[PDB]
């Protein structure tokens, strides 16, 4: 049983999204699958169901309007169109299989929807440095989320630190810590390798001594 | 709308023991002799996972550690052994009136002993003051229990303005937490200044915990 829902989105405020969910493994005629959203650290909002076997719907009134839901049966697709989309709708929206009765027994992988009018910024790679060693890639002044950090491509992996990002002033800034036996650095290089696929930047910082 | 009042908000309990997670539902769920009350596993970044459906019944692949019980308005998660692999959210769910409702949710983490946070501090690098910034970073990292306060002081006098901080979920390895604190001043005012001090405290000390450095 899967579904497979579509890839993020960064869209500007009164604008629309069509977001989709493409099943397969259970005989989709028959099962409902509902729409389902979530802010960052809280809990999930019922959006809507439709049931594929009639595309009847049933909306959660606290957003009826901005949602429409359908399905395309020969493909064994559900869709939400979700208009009017304001900053407050930044969130991950999620499918089910379930709705009425039936509990929702199998989810998609989310789609994570962001609404801003803020623009597309590269970020700026900072190294920190200074028995064990911590040192540290500070990333400041990005947009959107997400950018991610691997120390040494990925292979230096234990004693890692990733933060999550935090938003001021309209832009992200996280940052990466990695504590390393004293005796292999300076000796051996540690590397910050930033990347930001929404402007396609890759950075790599040498972390060397002060 | 159907309010779910879960508790507590959040519980540690210790590998091999037992987590019980409560479930209030403002209103019955019960329709044909069944109570429609589902819980759900949430592990970050990850979609929910259907643990519990009508209140007593095990999900696909749930084992028996896992279970529900109760009726009409009072519903209970039974969590028996508690595995390492058991921190995350834990939601119950209402599918008896629309609109479907989730209660607020618990978090369950793992209790381990206490352990000291590990606390590095970083001045700016070089590179950001050439843009006229000033970020001193401290992290804060492999600490048990999670509650911890950070303060700043520049040359001595408490800094709480500019100061940012995030924390990691527990470690699925150790079950110890982490924390950056980031304070961000002007180049001018950074370097108008000598000592830079990342103070903690924690469970692990009366005294604060304290890690600087002088720009000297």
């Amino acid at each position: 049983v899967q579904l497979q829902q579509s890839g993020g989105e960064l869209v500007k405020p009164g604008a629309s999204v069509k977001l989709s969910c493409k099943t397969s493994g259970f005989t989709f005629s028959s099962s409902y699958i509902s729409w389902l959203k979530q802010k960052p650290g809280q809990s999930l909002e019922w959006i809507a169901w439709i049931y594929a076997g009639t595309g009847g719907t049933e909306y959660n009134q606290k957003f009826t309007g901005k949602a429409q839901v359908t399905v395309d049966t020969s493909s064994s697709t559900a869709y939400m169109q979700f208009s009017s989309l304001t900053t407050e709708d930044s969130a991950i929206y999620y499918c089910a299989r379930g709705g009425s009765s039936f509990a929702m027994d199998y989810w998609g992988q989310g789609t994570s929807v962001t609404v801003s009018s803020a623009s597309t910024t590269p970020p700026s790679v900072y190294p920190l440095a200074p028995s064990m060693v911590t040192l540290g890639c500070l990333v400041k002044g990005y947009f959107p989320e997400p950018v991610t950090v691997t120390w040494n491509s990925g292979s230096l992996s234990s004693g890692v630190h990733t933060f999550p990002a935090v938003l001021q002033s309209d832009l992200y800034t996280l940052s990466s810590s990695v504590t390393v036996p004293s005796s292999t650095w300076p000796s051996e290089t540690v590397t910050c390798n930033v990347a930001h696929p929404a402007s396609s930047t890759k950075v790599d910082k040498k972390i060397v001594p002060r | 709308q159907l309010v779910l009042t879960q508790s507590p908000a959040s519980l540690a309990v210790s590998l091999g023991q037992r987590a019980t997670i409560s479930c209030r539902a403002s209103e019955s769920v019960d329709n044909y002799g069944i109570s429609f009350m589902n819980w759900f596993q949430q592990k970050p970044g990850q979609p929910p996972k259907l643990l519990i459906h009508t209140a007593s019944n095990q999900g696909s692949g749930v084992p028996a550690r896992f279970s529900g019980s109760g009726s009409g308005t009072d519903f209970s998660l039974n969590i028996h052994p508690v595995e390492d692999d058991d921190t995350a959210m834990y939601f119950c769910q209402q599918s008896e009136e629309v609109p479907l409702t989730f209660g607020a949710g618990t978090k369950l983490e793992i209790k381990r002993t206490d352990a000291a946070p590990t606390v590095s501090i970083f001045p700016p690098s070089s590179e950001q003051l050439t843009s006229g910034g000033a970020s001193v970073v401290c992290f804060l990292n492999n600490f048990y229990p999670k509650d911890i306060n950070v303060k700043w002081k520049i040359d001595g006098s408490e800094r709480q303005n500019g100061v940012l901080n995030s924390w990691t979920d527990q470690d699925s390895k150790d079950s110890t937490y982490s924390m950056s604190s980031t304070l961000t001043l002007t180049k001018d005012e950074y370097e108008r200044h000598n000592s830079y001090t990342c103070e903690a405290t924690h469970k692990t000390s009366t005294s604060p915990i304290v890690k600087s450095f002088n720009r000297n």
